[PDB]
RNA sequence: AGGCGGCCCCCUGGACGAAGACUGACGCUCAGGUGCGAAAGCGUGGGGAGCAAACAGGAUUAGAUACCCUGGUAGUCCACGCCGUAAACGAUGUCGACUUGGAGGUUGUGCCCUUGAGGCGUGGCUUCCGGAGCUAACGCGUUAAGUCGACCGCCUGGGGA
RNA sequence: CUGCAUGGCUGUCGUCAGCUCGUGUUGUGAAAUGUUGGGUUAAGUCCCGCAACGAGCGCAACCCUUAUCCUUUGUUGCCAG
RNA sequence: ACUAUGGUUUUUAUU
């Protein structure tokens, strides 16, 4: 009911022995999640991750996948906070200080394409502009304006972005996930029970704790 | 307190198209005489730039112990590939003995005595990481009173 | 399938795809595991037809 | 271990598992001891199609003592015997025990609310990836090169040996 | 006399598309990754993809040279009524 | 198809 809208269930063979305390028991040989207490354990993480906002650290999304960046990368333009679009650079936060070099390109690029003289030339002079644009968009163009390290990480695909916690917990960084019947958690400190499948209830979900992040007061 | 402390500065030899070239590259320490040491390794052209390098990586991580009496707080033991080190704890101020790969790294953080020794293979670089591997192995206090001692 | 024709017989009929050499016996011998762990990928059958 | 295939019959060795039965530490390893060749060879006696060292004939070529090609002995085969030979190299002596996942096949053994054209436990075998940890490195990776007890051999430059 | 005291000057591949840094990662390190791989191109030029992102030297362009037309310059050169 | 051979010694590490 909580849309979720894959949990039947089905695949004997999908869940992970480890996710017992996830787990709401067995229906037709498949391990099954509670959901009815998805709030409860987001209200509770919900404390920790406003203890952030209310100090306006810099808070960072995952939004990697074309469905769910169109939930994020213009949907919480009133929440100032920062997300990852598609790549991340095998390094994008263990070697910031050099990503940099191409944030400051990123923003030249900014500032060239809404300049007045943008106009003249739509090709023999705008082409070569926003070829390298779209670009540093797809790496950087939700990070532009984050200034250094994250105070904390949101994932809503932390089953595929595993380079997400690869860099977060080498640099220290708190991870919040979503987990399914399935997964495997030791890299992430905050976790709820729900679906990582479809787009609405994790766009959605996403959506719901950007308003937390705006209660911030930016 | 910044202090840093050279353990050993060389050349090296390099093959490239029908020649070879030199370059230089030094093994580094740098701690602050009272709780912590990094440890650094770093190749340049020009000497002092070399050194330099090694200095910046002795900057990147800094391990910070629980000094006692000078001395460590326990016996601990260091490893990394085939350098293997222990030290015991020293008494009565003296007991300062062992070579350079491993007393530099100890002279740096404020250790003024320690019974240190080193196995196996003696590449100064394995074996100054394995000091770091064994100050990796001291523990702090003196708190837990799990023990009746002593 | 490939020859089937039994006694008049006329031009070559000896190059065909599917059987011997690819598709999916014998040569690639060197790929090894790749023709076990793709699964779905590499291999339909699962049973209900044709074994 | 070397290895062993073809078809049929008789005889026949060793492996592996579950619930019980029986002795009641009867076990493990083992200097010496007793046993076992893929091949080539030799020894006593046979046998010669196929192939072929050696040697001949002809070519190619500087020459061709090799390849090509017309022949061909020993050997291969057998009743067997002797030897202990090797990349006998899948480089892992023999026993005991703890630990992390997956893709796949086979063989026991026990189950299944079997709407399966099958599924799942749990032993033995077992291929290939892969986590810890060990090694200089390859990698080993629960059938360990991790971890750790029992027994018997071996190692400490090469030329010379 | 000394090109086995030294400078200054000097062959050629080829005008080939490669040589070389900083930071991160990876390795016990020399180092490697990068610049490799897929296409397009004259080209490390661009496109594709991306544990690498950027950069200096070379490439390109500059400079230079030729055709068409307009405008400019004309003696001791030129000429349509 | 065929088409062999080339002695020993002879470079860069700056204070």
């Amino acid at each position: 009911m909580l849309k979720a809208g894959v949990h039947f269930g089905h695949q004997t063979r999908y869940w992970n022995p480890k996710m017992k305390p996830f787990i709401f028991g067995a229906r037709n040989k498949v391990h099954i999640i509670n959901l009815e207490k998805t709030v409860p354990m987001f209200n509770e993480a919900l404390a920790e991750l406003n203890k952030i906002a209310s100090r306006k650290g810099k808070i960072l999304f995952v939004g990697t996948k074309r469905a769910a960046s169109e939930a994020v990368k213009d949907a919480a333009l009133s929440c100032d906070q920062f997300f990852v679009n598609h790549r991340w650079l095998g390094g994008m936060l263990t070697n910031w200080k050099t990503v940099r070099q191409s944030i400051k390109r990123l923003k030249d690029l900014e500032t060239q394409s809404q300049d007045g003289t943008f106009d003249k030339l739509t090709k023999k002079e705008a082409l070569m502009r926003t070829r390298e644009l779209e670009k540093l968009e797809n790496s950087l163009g939700g990070i532009k304006d984050m200034g250094g390290l994250p105070d904390a990480l949101f994932v809503i695909d932390a089953d595929h972005e595993h380079i997400a916690i690869k860099e977060a917990n080498n640099l220290g960084i708190p991870v919040f996930a979503i987990v399914d019947t399935n997964s495997d958690p030791d890299g992430v400190d905050f976790v709820i029970p729900g679906n990582d499948d479809a787009i609405r209830a994790v766009t959605l979900y996403l959506g719901a704790v950007a308003a937390t992040v705006r209660e911030g007061r930016s | 307190e910044l202090q840093e402390k050279l353990i050993a500065v060389n050349r090296v030899s390099k093959t490239v198209k029908g020649g070879r070239i030199f370059s230089f590259t030094a093994l580094t320490v740098v701690g602050d005489g009272n709780g912590r040491v990094g440890f650094g390794y770093g190749k340049a052209r020009e000497v002092p730039a070399a050194i330099q390098k090694a200095m910046e990586k002795a900057r990147r991580n800094m391990i910070n112990v629980a000094l006692n009496n000078g001395t460590l707080q326990h016996p601990v033991k260091g490893v990394h590939t085939g350098s293997r080190v222990f030290m015991q704890p020293a008494s009565e101020g003296t007991g300062i003995i062992a070579g350079g790969a491993m007393r530099a790294v100890l002279e740096v953080a404020g250790v003024h005595n320690v019974l240190a020794k080193a196995y196996g293979s003696t590449n100064p670089i394995n074996v100054v990481r394995a000091t770091i591997d064994g100050l990796e192995n001291m523990n702090s206090p003196e708190m837990v009173a799990a023990k009746r001692g002593k | 399938i490939k020859v089937r024709e039994n006694e008049p017989f006329d031009v070559a009929l000896r190059r065909f795809k599917r059987s011997c050499e690819k598709a999916g016996v014998l040569a690639e011998v060197r790929r090894r595991e790749f023709y076990e762990k793709p699964t779905t990928e590499r291999k339909r059958a699962k049973a209900s037809a044709v074994k």
